[PDB]
């Protein structure tokens, strides 16, 4: 419903492509508001200033509000105007470069950092336009309004961590992937309280270390410049060898 | 190759929104015995001759009925509320079974077995009483919430009147069932000519308003029972200080940072706490409260104040007078390795970093596998601290706890350690128990186990230990021993040193174990057929190391012959008083019937009196109601028992086999 | 030290051409091994195989796929797909 | 139409109603197809 | 297929009865392989 819930043409916003989940409500009236944050301009390179220098491209997801204080079987998108940290219990907030993920403390819930610009950046087409996405979450994590829940707690205690998970990522500017994730909480005077990560692999590539030759002896007398041609006929998923004779086809 | 049991489940109809409206589940009658047997392999010749039985041919068909709501509008939608079914069996021979089975379009043919309304066994039915929460009434159309009031199942009907037998006249009946709060009402799905039957209302839920959120407020089991009550939190999540009946109160407090309760108060004021830790984990606790009006226990923490170590050894060294029972020490990362730190700081000066962006060395000084793997194929590796990290000792993911039972701080009784180890895979591979100074197994600091052992203080009963076999089974499992350390040994040793005892056990693919092979030098072994199974205890098992001569006991597994809803419908024994003679083979016979509830049973005796003798009954006989209750036992020992529960599941009266009419206020 | 290893085996794959994309395979096979440790027993749980099909939406495969299976003459007719 | 590995095709086209028309243009040869011809090359510029 | 376009046959077609044919005209030269002629150039317009 609202523009930041929305996926469309920069230069037309009535061209939306993409809908995102803006709000839902149970019959119960628990309710969930989705709160995304627009690409932009942070933190980024000359060459992305440059060369394509949109902003509002991809959306990302920043924080889900959940945890209805009030009772209601009312959809909280309402009319599109975004509710108060106040009216909500509970955060599901992600980090995109803000703030430090190595702290014996907890990370704050609200803070000043900007987000980060990735060596891995990549855009999409498909819509018609360009969306460009310049970085992937650092860090997951989550919060509770304590004082709502208690009620005899020191007024700022709106942002409590709960727990976050620290993500590593492969910037091989290339491509990235996610190596590691860790499991935290931090305890109330600042202690680090951890299980052990989890490691994850991708497939390495070096031709300059794997490069290797061989003969294709098999291949013998197959010829580009004259009737030759690769192609994966009959079965298929796989390329013969086509040989177009005059008036005559053969095929390895 | 042959004689499969077989199964098949039908959806008879449905409706638009793909609800199952009219179900058939089908057991197929045993085929009849072969020109060739598949599978006489090591069996005694009468174990396939006994293993044909009624209860394994007949065709059961069991049928249900049922209906949901549908609400809909341009605004509103909710789907499948359930609010009634019906239940029935259906029973056939093989000559009701076409050649190629049964199959839908079979099932819904005019003449169909269910189709032509042939008669059937009623089993039971269900209904859901459904509210809008202002009212007691149930609503015929449920709403939005779908809150709801009880529900409804039947108990009894006449076929289950007539299971009280004799003894229970049918006037007191009518009205002990009314007494115990059954109600005689209609079927949900009624067919013509039957009449009304007993059912229960339970499982009920008074509710509070869209305010409050729609909670329950209130619950019973039944109307036979108090109803009790809860409070919820201002944020209406949270179940506060609940209420019995009784007037009997308890009450929580909950540590917001995990929404779990961590604080609790008894119906005698008690009190009962836990901490939790960052990750929400439980750490130790304390509790207090008078024993003859004198205020004991181990007190609050702001006079029991306590600080759990991280070092699982230090706990192993703490003292008596603790302040606290039942201490945790978590170490999820004893598996990790750890560079000894001051070891590490020489090498650290120049590759610390590293080894901090290369993610093998932690913020925290841990090391990762993968990383470290990667670094040594890239030949980026220093050897001196490839060496620190393989001296690095490892045990598997592992906590402990310190019990205690002394009251404030006032010692006597030294501390309870015990130490649990599991794998990645969540399974527990280990436990151990602190024991009084004395003769222990060794090992060495690398882990390796040693048989011999030597006396000292540090000693430990370790039992349990487990080997899995990484899909589910454990593999090989060990007899309990002292240890001369807490810490966990290697496997590897653990099997070489092969004086120590463990069983290993083998299974199929299903995940049945098949043979159990013992440290005693037998085994147990069991085959697995479509009709039958076979148990071969040790002495069986034990005649194949080729005491009373096996042979003996060779080739007299016990064997239970099921039925073909899985029932065991024949226990088939062998009883030989010589090797060198032939087995009585003894059949002990079970029939089963309408629910599966037993029906009767008897022992070979007895029936071979039976088969000559018709005044011979089953050793027992039973009458039950729609739900499978034994409201009546019949045995050639005991005489007759009849028994009536109300909608608790609790006698209001009974009658024994001398007649005495016992009954219950 | 023991290590559970399983493979895969794939048959009978199609494409659906009309909207342009993958309907599925046909068949895949999957057989677990127990390589377990040494030391444990001269007898260990028995490798095995379960045989999957399903359907790709094409007849074409998927009549055929029922000439691979299991036989028994006094099974239950064969299924066959329902359009209603 | 498919041919087989090294199959031609035969056919005679032809005018029934011959005329004024040269003698042998009142037919054409066929052998593969693809704007074929009667001819093994087609020139406009033959003279005949 | 039987060579790639840096390898040449060596091959000579010819007719048993060459008695009725102009000098040379008993054979043809083979040396390409594809629907090749006896000849650096084919017309049929040529006046041999």
């Amino acid at each position: 419903k609202s523009p930041q819930a929305r996926i469309s043409n920069p230069s037309q916003t009535t061209q939306t492509a993409q809908w995102l989940l803006e709000a839902s409500v149970s019959s119960r009236g628990e309710q969930i508001y989705y709160q995304y944050r627009a690409e932009d301009d942070t933190g980024c390179e000359a060459d992305e200033i440059t060369h394509h220098l949109q902003a509002t491209a991809q959306r990302y997801l920043h924080i889900v509000y959940y945890g209805n204080r009030t009772a209601s079987e009312t959809l909280p998108g309402l009319d599109g105007s975004a509710p108060s940290q106040a009216d909500w219990l509970f955060y599901l907030v992600f980090d995109y470069g803000e703030r430090s993920n190595n702290l014996k403390t907890p990370p704050a819930f609200s803070t000043t950092g900007s987000w980060l610009c990735r060596q891995d950046r990549f855009s999409r087409y498909e819509y018609g336009f360009e969306i460009r996405t310049r970085r992937l979450c650092r860090q997951v994590l989550m919060y509770h309004h304590l004082q709502a829940l208690d009620s005899k707690i020191t007024e700022h205690n709106g942002p409590t961590l709960v727990s976050r998970l620290i993500l590593n990522y492969d910037e091989s500017a290339i491509a990235s992937t996610l190596v590691f994730v860790r499991r935290v909480g931090h305890e109330q005077d600042g202690n680090v309280v951890t299980l052990p990560p989890l490691e994850l692999a991708y497939q390495d590539f070096s031709p300059r270390h794997h490069a290797h030759w061989q003969p294709m002896d098999v291949l013998a007398n197959f010829n580009a410049i004259q009737r030759w041609q690769l192609v994966d006929l009959k079965g298929e998923g796989l390329p013969g060898l086509l040989y177009q004779d005059k008036g005559a086809w053969w095929y390895r | 190759a042959s004689d499969p049991q077989c199964s098949q489940n039908i959806t008879l109809s449905s409706d638009r929104f793909g609800q199952p409206l009219k179900q058939l589940s089908v057991q197929y009658p045993r085929r009849q015995q072969p020109a060739i047997n598949l599978y006489p392999d090591t069996l005694p010749d009468k174990l396939l001759a006994n293993s044909y039985d009624d209860q394994q041919r007949q065709l059961r068909l069991t049928y249900q009925q049922s209906s949901w709501h549908h609400l809909t509008n341009n605004t509103v939608r909710v789907l499948g509320l359930p609010d009634s079914t019906r239940s029935d069996i259906f029973t056939y021979g093989a000559e009701n079974v076409p050649a190629g089975g049964l199959n839908l379009e079979l099932l819904s043919d005019k003449n169909s077995l269910i189709a032509d309304d042939k008669p059937r066994e009623y089993l039971g039915q269900q209904k859901t009483a459904y509210t809008d929460g202002q009212n007691t009434t149930p609503l015929q159309t449920p709403t939005r919430q779908a809150l709801i009031a009880f529900t409804e199942t039947t108990v009894f009907n006449q076929s289950t009147l007539s299971a009280f037998n004799g003894s229970i006249p049918s006037d007191k009946l009518s009205t002990t069932l009314e007494q115990a709060g059954y109600q005689q009402t209609n079927y949900l799905f009624p067919r013509t000519g039957e009449d009304k039957v007993w059912v229960a209302h339970h499982g009920y839920t008074d509710y509070g308003t869209a305010a409050q959120f729609w909670r329950p407020q209130k619950q019973s089991n039944t109307q036979l029972t108090g109803k009790i009550t809860l409070i919820w939190d201002a944020n209406y999540c949270v179940v506060v200080q609940t209420r019995d009946a009784a007037g009997l109160t308890t009450s929580a407090k909950y540590d917001w940072r995990f929404l779990t309760p961590v604080q609790l108060t008894d119906i005698n004021d008690n009190q009962h706490l836990i901490t939790l830790d960052a990750l929400g984990r439980p750490i130790t606790l304390r509790f207090w409260g008078t024993e003859n009006g004198k205020m004991t226990g181990y007190s609050s923490p702001e006079k029991a104040s306590f600080s759990p170590p991280s070092d699982v050894n230090a706990a192993i060294e703490l003292k008596k007078p603790l302040p606290v029972a039942q201490c945790q020490v978590y170490a999820p990362e004893s598996w990790m390795p750890v560079l000894s730190q001051k070891t590490f700081n020489r090498l650290a000066e120049q590759d610390w970093q590293k080894l901090y962006n290369a993610r093998i060395i932690t913020e925290d000084g841990r090391i990762c596998t993968l990383a470290y793997r990667r670094w040594v194929q890239s030949q980026k590796a220093i050897p001196q601290l490839i060496s620190l990290l393989n001296n690095g000792p490892r045990l598997p993911p592992h906590s402990l706890t310190l019990t205690t039972d002394r009251y404030d701080h006032d010692p006597e009784q030294q501390i309870r350690q015990q130490v649990v180890f599991s794998d990645g895979f969540g399974r527990l591979l280990q436990a151990a128990a602190r024991h009084e100074a004395g003769m222990a197994r060794q090992r060495n600091e690398d882990g390796s186990l040693i048989i011999n052992v030597q006396h000292t203080e540090n000693r430990w009963a370790v039992t349990g230990r487990t080997e899995y076999d990484n899909k589910g089974q454990p593999i090989r499992t060990y007899q309990p021993y002292f240890l001369n350390d807490w810490r966990y040994v290697s496997n590897d040793s653990a099997r070489q040193e092969k004086e120590a005892y463990a069983d290993t056990h083998v299974y199929d693919p299903i995940g049945r174990e098949i043979k159990v092979i013992t440290a005693k030098g037998w085994f147990r072994r069991t085959l697995f057929t479509p009709w039958f199974t076979v148990n071969e205890d040790e002495n069986d098992t034990a005649a194949e190391v080729k005491n009373i001569d096996p042979k003996l006991y060779q080739k007299t597994p016990t064997v239970s012959v099921y039925d073909n809803r899985g029932l065991i419908i024949r226990n088939i024994d062998f009883h030989r008083t010589t090797a060198n003679g032939d087995p009585d083979t003894r059949i002990t016979r079970h029939q089963y019937d309408i629910h599966g509830h037993l029906n009767q049973s008897i022992d070979p005796r007895l029936y071979e009196a039976k088969q000559t003798n018709n005044t011979i009954k089953p050793n027992f006989l039973w009458q039950y109601d729609l739900t499978g209750n034994p409201l009546c036992t019949e045995s050639i020992d005991a005489g007759r028992t009849v028994t009536l529960n109300d909608i608790e599941g609790r006698p209001l009266l009974t009658v024994t086999a001398t007649g005495v009419i016992q009954t219950r206020q | 030290g023991n290590k559970l290893v399983t493979t895969l085996r794939y048959a009978r794959g199609a494409w659906d051409g009309r909207e342009r994309e993958f309907r599925g395979f046909g068949y895949v096979e999957q057989t677990d091994s127990h390589q377990l440790a040494q030391g444990n027993a001269p007898e260990r749980t028995p490798p095995a195989l379960t045989k999957n099909w399903y359907a790709t939406g094409l007849p074409v495969i998927d009549n055929a796929l029922s000439t691979e299976y299991w036989r028994d003459d006094q099974a239950f007719a064969g299924f066959s797909p329902r359009f209603t | 139409a498919l041919l087989g590995p090294y199959q031609d095709v035969q056919a005679i086209l032809s005018y029934g109603d011959k005329a004024g028309l040269a003698n042998g243009c009142e037919a054409l040869a066929v052998s593969h197809g693809m704007n074929d011809s009667g001819q093994f090359q087609l020139d406009f510029n033959d003279g005949k």
